[PDB]
């Protein structure tokens, strides 16, 4: 489980100089990207039906 | 007779600039305070976004591995 300092975005909007809005944008999207990502990428992968493979092999 | 009118209109004019200044200055005590309040909380978020980003990126990485 992760800690994730909570964040109000309209404030974040209101603290970036204009000559730095670029950065801030990319920073936002990465976050969103990253977030979407974790929503879909499961903690662990599926297990592996070892019995089954053991059941159908040939090398010992 | 005029003695009064010029002086009076003078005297009003004054307190008219006085009330004016007074509004304008207290509006500025006000702005300053907003400026502050902002720099307070406000600014950390930038770095928080950044730290959060890292945390996630390592998690994704761990998971991907």
């Amino acid at each position: 489980k992760l800690a994730l300092k909570t964040i109000d975005w309209v404030a974040f909007g209101e603290i970036i100089p204009r000559n730095q809005k670029a950065v801030a944008n990319s920073l936002k999207s990465w976050n969103e990207t990253l977030t979407s990502r974790l929503a879909t990428l499961p903690e662990k992968p599926p297990a592996i039906d070892w019995a089954y493979y053991k059941a159908n092999v040939a090398k010992a | 007779g005029e003695f009064a009118d010029k002086l009076n209109e003078q005297k009003i004019a004054q307190l008219e600039e006085v009330k004016q200044a007074s509004i304008k200055q207290i509006q500025d005590a006000i702005d300053m305070e907003k400026s502050q309040q902002a720099l307070v909380q406000k600014r950390h978020y930038l770095f928080d976004v950044q730290r959060n980003n890292i945390a996630m990126a390592l998690e994704v990485t761990y998971r991907e591995r």
